[PDB]
């Protein structure tokens, strides 16, 4: 599979969006090699200024992952916002 | 290899008079586990009113939903932190109405999920101890 739809915020691909996802993205953002993040995970993690906010299939090699993605995920976890976000 | 030990996270039991603003420091006891992140509700029993939440320095900065009294933290680079004993996870202020009847008003944890540095659930290793505001007289 060369592209995939995001389940927004589910970095670790376990079906839940929670602080495990935040922690693992923060770990990966800090150093890509510390977490074997999947192509699906990458697509899932890119929830701030994503490639396609209507939720169609996207390319994992064209994600833009930053700490702001993590900030959006943790905000979504406590229901302050819904994913995806922009700015 | 999920982080092995334990901690206890304690909402305190405090005395208060009707009309009083109450600051509750929620603290770590017997800290013996590295925690990377957590999410939880803490809710007070009526008619005690909710003021606000403030971050503690036990683990990581609190991201609060004040409407839902739903809170979360995640260490900025995904490291586990073994908090200092007695350190504040979160600080919650409440206000006791002047017409509050004498009694025990629980302040309780719920909907907790706690994670280690590798994304493993460690909620079971953390004892979540409810507290209370015990209202007396005026
Ligand atoms: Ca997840
Ligand atoms: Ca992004």
């Amino acid at each position: 599979h060369m592209a995939s739809k995001p389940v927004w915020g589910d970095v670790n691909c376990d079906g839940d969006v929670n602080v495990a996802d935040v922690v693992l993205l923060n770990k990966w953002l800090n150093n890509n090699a510390d977490y074997a993040m999947t192509d699906q995970g990458k697509v899932n993690a890119d929830c701030f200024n994503p490639q396609d906010a209507n939720g169609g299939a996207v390319d994992a090699s064209k994600v833009d992952l930053t700490k702001t993605d993590s900030d959006a995920i943790i905000k979504s976890v406590v229901h302050l916002i819904t994913l995806p976000a922009k700015g | 290899t999920p982080a092995t030990g334990s901690a206890e996270w304690v909402i305190p039991t405090v005395n208060a008079k009707p009309g009083e603003k109450v600051t509750m420091d929620v603290v770590v006891k017997n800290s013996a586990i590295e925690v990377a992140g957590a999410q939880f509700n803490i809710k007070q029993t009526a008619p005690i009113a909710y003021g606000s939440a403030a971050s503690g320095d036990a683990y990581a900065a609190i991201v609060p939903n004040e409407t839902e009294q739903y809170y979360a933290f995640g260490e900025g680079i995904g490291k586990g932190i073994k908090a200092a004993d007695g350190a504040k996870i979160i600080t919650l202020t409440f206000n006791v109405p002047a017409d509050c009847a004498k009694g025990t008003y629980p302040v309780k944890w719920s909907n907790a999920f706690i994670t280690d540095t590798n994304g493993n659930k460690i909620t079971d290793k953390i004892t979540l101890t409810d507290g209370a505001i015990v209202v007396g007289d005026t």
